[PDB]
């Protein structure tokens, strides 16, 4: 279990988020859960060009 | 296309590497041989040879 | 530093047929003192931009006398206090004394020395003086241009007539040549537009006037000029467009397309003790540069 | 003439190591006879652009000959086009038989001969075929223009360079450019029927993204259209200006290299015989 120092050589070159739909994950606020889908929906194809 | 001849200089190096053997004396027996304490007597002489 | 070249067995007559060309270059490949006439030959119908960058790849050389044996060449760039040289003019147009000429691949209807005895085809470069070299290409290219969607040249009191296109049976001849050279003028100028979108809508008298005469002197560039273009897509898109990428490559494109286009001079006349202009056809002399 | 660069005293350290400098080109910047070490030194790495921008002002000259007190040298090109002789290549590349070679200033520094005598330290710089310097340099300029194995740039003299890129860039349209860009898509229906027209149109083209973005009417008649016809003299513009475009940003081409006897391929760090044009 050791990964600090290869972890520390990919950080060298920089690196372009090509998609960030499963590496990102947020809180919502009391939202009303059923009305989350529908907010959430809208911003799905924003989310993975 | 045609050629020319050619030449070619090499420079071997020497090198040291010393064998040496060691042989040990006594210390009791340093007398017969000598003199120092050798006696006139005659069985100095025997031990000494 | 000269070259001969094996010949083989052709015929009677035709080696007498080839006799007369005493004064026209051929492209040779390494100077090495012994050639065959098998290594300098190109197909008579061929693509003039192919074999004109192959004309760098290459050395030049002139043929000098020929017998029945072999025949003698001289090279053109490695030189020596630049020995003079007969050089027989070949391009449309005659060239006068005190210029220099340059060496194009036969861009208008083709001659090609076709020796049928030896299955082999020859093809010399024309001959023309700097100036007119700069121009007759634009000509052409020019005129395939307005046939995509006049032909009169002056030199010397002549008008020449400048033969209709695609009369040859290669009216392809050319097509590479001019498609290559629109495309990179497109591509500039819509590079241009690209990085300065506002360049169009200014002054068209004075706005422009004032961009132009005030690049020319020091660092103003209204700052950043230049305006930042949007940044790009996640550059795995199937959109995605760099404009410094495809500007890099203009620069390398047209920078190859520039050097692969002659407009050096090579040689310049000289000629000394003989009629002061020389016809097409007629052996000069000129001298190495 | 023959330049005569003299030696100060050396330790006898460094001055076998400056033996084996036979071929290498320096660049004088007066062209008396003589002259001294001193005179031609170029600081350590860094700027390559202003470098490249410093070829041009100054001209060069090989070297021929190593005594422990002088050293001979060659005025390239003043009076020169056939004048053979020797310089080794010091580039990572190779160089062919035949194909033309190039001045450009050293990559990533660390290559530079040190004199602890004379204090002082040469900038050797590498010799690369004509047809990779020019991307070289392209590659450069283009990296230049981005800030409006790599180095970075010092944005004091980057914008020399994009000025006199846009120059040129911005005397290439006319009036009739226009005439010339009303075909893209005249041209993109040729690019689709037949297979060189197409390889001739590369992919990341730029304009192939313009012809299925924007539709353009029939350009305007010019002043007096029946006198003249202008594409013709836009394309003579663009042919002169192609011609000396690299110039104006690289370098020009100083020597073509052709052999007689050895390989025609000749290895880094081997003298290879040359012509001057």
């Amino acid at each position: 279990l050791d990964v600090d120092a290869t972890l520390a050589a990919l950080r060298q070159e920089p690196a372009e988020v090509q998609c960030a739909f499963g590496a990102y994950v947020a809180d919502a606020r009391p939202d009303a859960l059923v009305g989350l889908m529908q907010r959430f929906l809208e911003e799905w194809p924003g989310m993975m060009p | 296309p045609a050629d020319q001849p050619v030449h070619n200089y090499m420079i071997k190096r020497l090198d040291r590497r010393s064998l040496n053997a060691a042989f040990s004396i006594a210390v009791e027996a340093l007398g017969l041989i000598s003199g120092e304490n050798l006696d006139g007597t005659h069985i100095s002489s025997a031990m000494r040879l | 530093m000269e070259v001969d070249i094996a010949l083989p067995t052709l015929s009677p007559g035709d080696l007498s047929a080839l006799q007369r060309c005493e004064g026209r270059v051929v492209f040779l490949e390494t100077l090495r003192r012994h050639a065959t006439l098998r290594e300098v030959a190109l197909p008579c119908g061929g693509d003039v931009l192919a074999a004109m960058a192959a004309y760098r790849r290459r050395f030049a050389a002139v043929i000098t006398r020929v017998t029945p044996h072999r025949m003698l060449a001289t090279p053109l760039g490695v030189g020596g206090r630049g020995q003079s040289l007969v050089l027989q003019n070949t391009g449309p147009f005659d060239l006068t004394n005190g210029d220099h000429v340059c060496l194009v691949p036969p861009l208008l209807g083709d001659e090609c020395l076709r020796l049928t005895s030896a299955n082999l085809e020859l093809r010399f470069p024309m001959t023309l003086p700097l100036a007119q070299a700069r121009e007759l290409t634009a000509r052409v290219v020019a005129r395939a241009a307005e046939t995509l969607r006049a032909d009169v040249v002056f030199s010397n009191g002549r008008r020449y007539q400048l033969p209709p296109p695609h009369r040859d049976n290669a009216e392809a001849a050319t097509r590479s040549l001019v498609l290559n050279m629109i495309f990179l003028l497109n591509e500039g100028a819509v590079i241009l537009l690209s990085l300065i979108p506002n360049l169009l809508t200014l002054g068209a008298q004075d706005g422009y006037a004032n961009a132009v005469i005030q690049l020319g002197s020091a660092t103003r560039e209204l700052g950043q000029l230049v305006r930042q273009p949007p940044p790009p897509l996640p550059q795995d898109h199937a959109r995605r467009f760099c404009v410094f990428e495809a500007l890099e490559a203009w620069i390398a494109s047209a920078s190859r397309l520039g050097d692969t286009l002659g407009t050096r001079p090579v040689a310049r006349v000289c000629i000394f003790d003989g009629p002061p202009t020389v016809p097409p056809g007629e052996k000069a002399a000129v001298v190495e540069v």
